[PDB]
């Protein structure tokens, strides 16, 4: 083992700077522990595999609304990062994608000190996506919950997927499924009323 | 077939920023 101790240190260094909870480190340690003992992956890119597990760890509880805010290390061997990511992503699922029916209220999703401004914006984003049927991998309901997250992101609101997965009781992985092929090249989910609070333009990865 | 799925997220890690700067290459 060589990249094992190296990756762990790299992850801990980044997680500590971003002020991430143990939910990240503990998870990443458990994930890397298995991905490092892979036949195909003999530790090709330490930085890549480290970031891969890191992304999976903050997937639900840890992501600051966008992965861009923590893309400090995700600027090297990004190809291998996504490569190893898919391997572990299909290894353990929360299995929350079994409801997706009570999001029709939507109001309770903003109970976490979320202004109705995000609510109105989310419905507009969802409408454009649903009416276009950009993501037929689930249902029109899943797009609504996912739109709430997208609306929060574009409103500089750092929310996590945990809220929608557990508190909302919709489906955590459903957000990722909706936020998959919903964008052709850019977040063209804005009708007209969306003035776009965060003018970053290039907003890839949540 | 499941193990065949690896590069599917590669485009969501590398291509995301690579193509994201394509339309903003100025």
């Amino acid at each position: 083992s060589r990249a094992m101790m190296n990756a762990f240190k790299e992850i801990t260094t980044m997680a500590d700077r971003i002020n991430l909870p143990r939910n990240i480190v503990d998870r990443t340690n458990n994930l890397f522990k298995q991905v490092y003992e892979q036949k195909s992956l003999k530790g090709r890119a330490n930085d890549a595999i480290a970031s891969a597990c890191l992304y999976i760890a903050c997937r639900q509880e840890g992501v600051p609304r966008t992965f861009k805010e923590i893309c400090a290390v995700s600027r090297i061997s990004k190809k291998e990062i996504g490569r190893c990511f898919k391997l572990i992503l299909k290894a353990l699922e929360t299995s929350v994608d079994l409801i997706t029916t009570g999001d029709f209220m939507s109001r309770f999703c903003s109970n976490l000190c979320l202004p109705k401004q995000v609510q109105m914006a989310a419905t507009h984003i969802a409408r454009k996506a649903v009416e276009l049927d950009l993501v037929p991998g689930r249902s029109p309901i899943s797009v609504a919950a996912a739109a709430i997250y997208m609306a929060s992101q574009a409103s500089a609101e750092k929310r996590t997927q945990k809220e929608i997965g557990d508190i909302a009781g919709v489906a955590d992985v459903t957000i990722r499924q909706s936020y998959r092929l919903i964008y052709p090249r850019a977040p063209d989910l804005f009708p007209t009323d969306f003035k776009f609070d965060t003018p970053v333009d290039k907003l890839p990865q949540l | 077939y499941g193990a065949l799925d690896m590069a599917d997220f590669e485009f969501e890690q590398m291509f995301t920023d690579a193509l994201g700067i394509d339309e903003y290459g100025g």
